[PDB]
């Protein structure tokens, strides 16, 4: 009897986010005609939808960075404990980044704590390690990609009681070890060799 | 320069998901962190999150087929807004080379 025909579209909806950009859409309804006695509906589209901006910038919650670095080892109300069976404390600490428009702070320890002993500049007998495994190949796009291993001087570390409330004790600082000359090294005997058959490092998007 | 903004960003993968659209900016993108980015011409989806390292890429395989050879990987600052490890600008690729021996020939 009579066909369906689209009314007009709508106003635009307002934005459904309440921060950056959203889907928003007008409308429009089949009742210009509404069909009747089994006319078809409207063909075509009832919505159009479109990207609407709020202009406001979201929420960023903080996140911790990677800790920092140990501070040096001391005992409270002792002038130097280095090369000394006497254990010190020392801290690190990591920074929440990123925290922004009234973002979540981050969730957990912001300071990381332990006990230590300093060999901090201490001389100690050293004893040669076997060879590394070979390192990376350097430079890696370069021209000349070549890899190494190596053999250290590893010092011999004081037996000290591990734990001293019983609490771990880790030695910490550069200690300085003594060893025999090896191939005229006192601290570091190194080995190259070039990287074979080098590929061009090639942007895997490009 | 308009971009595709994506409503997800996927960690594992490192791909776009669910397309807002075209005809916007990366600055009004990236308005919500949670979204991501591509260059209509396509290529790297970029998360609007602040810049990080991704995991190294598995090892390609060996420059040569039964010999000694070497064979790469790669990492890339992913990320707007900042800059990774070493003052680094989102999108620049690191690099290690390993070398390889396929099999004993
Ligand atoms: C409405 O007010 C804004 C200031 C934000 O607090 C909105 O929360 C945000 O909602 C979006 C979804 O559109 C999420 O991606 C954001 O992560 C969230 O902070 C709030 O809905
Ligand atoms: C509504 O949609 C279009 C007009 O824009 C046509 O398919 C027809 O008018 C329909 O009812
Ligand atoms: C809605 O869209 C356009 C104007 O926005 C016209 O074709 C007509 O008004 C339609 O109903
Ligand atoms: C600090 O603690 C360890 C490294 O000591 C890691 O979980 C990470 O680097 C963290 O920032
Ligand atoms: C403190 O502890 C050791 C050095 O003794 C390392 O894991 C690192 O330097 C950390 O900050
Ligand atoms: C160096 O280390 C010890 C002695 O210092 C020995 O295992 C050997 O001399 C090595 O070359
Ligand atoms: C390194 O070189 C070989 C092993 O590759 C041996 O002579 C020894 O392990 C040395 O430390
Ligand atoms: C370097 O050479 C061989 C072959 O890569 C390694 O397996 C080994 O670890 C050495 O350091
Ligand atoms: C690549 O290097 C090692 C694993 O090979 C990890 O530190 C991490 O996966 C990084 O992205
Ligand atoms: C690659 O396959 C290995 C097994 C060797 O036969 C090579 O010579 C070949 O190119
Ligand atoms: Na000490």
């Amino acid at each position: 009897s009579v066909a369906g025909g689209w009314g007009p579209w709508g106003p635009v909806s307002p934005c459904p986010v309440t921060c950056g950009l959203g889907q928003t859409m007008e409308q429009r309804t089949c009742n210009h005609p509404v069909p009747q006695h089994g006319g078809p509906f409207c063909a075509g589209d009832a919505t159009r939808t479109h990207i609407c901006n709020t202009a406001v910038p979201c929420p960023v919650d903080g996140e911790w960075d990677s800790w920092g670095e140990w501070s040096p080892c001391i005992r409270r109300n002792m002038k130097s404990i280095s090369c000394q069976e006497i254990p010190g404390q020392q801290s690190r600490g990591r920074t929440c980044r990123g925290r922004k428009f009234d973002g979540h702070r981050c969730a957990g320890q912001q300071q990381d704590i332990r006990h230590c002993y300093s060999i901090q500049h201490c001389p100690l007998k050293g004893s040669w390690s076997e060879w590394s495994t070979w390192g990376l190949c350097m430079p890696p796009c370069g021209p000349n990609p070549t890899r190494a291993r190596q053999r250290l001087c590893t010092p011999l570390l004081p037996k000290y009681p591990p734990t001293v409330g019983e609490k771990n004790v880790t030695f910490w600082g550069r200690p300085l070890p003594r060893c025999e000359e090896l191939q005229g090294q006192k601290l570091v005997v190194e080995e190259k060799r070039p990287c074979l058959h080098v590929p061009a490092c090639k942007d895997p998007e490009e | 320069d308009p971009v595709l903004c994506f409503t997800q960003y996927e960690e594992s993968s490192g791909k776009c998901k669910g397309l807002l659209g075209g005809g916007v900016s990366v600055e009004d993108c990236c308005l919500n962190t949670a979204f991501a980015y591509q260059k209509r011409s396509g290529g790297l989806c970029q998360p609007c999150r602040s810049p990080r390292w991704s995991l190294w890429s598995t090892w390609a395989p060996c420059s040569v087929t039964c010999s000694e050879g070497s064979q790469l990987r790669y990492r890339r600052c992913v990320g707007w807004n900042g800059q990774c490890s070493g003052k680094v600008a989102p999108g620049t690729l690191e690099w290690q080379l390993q070398a390889c021996e396929d099999q004993q020939c």
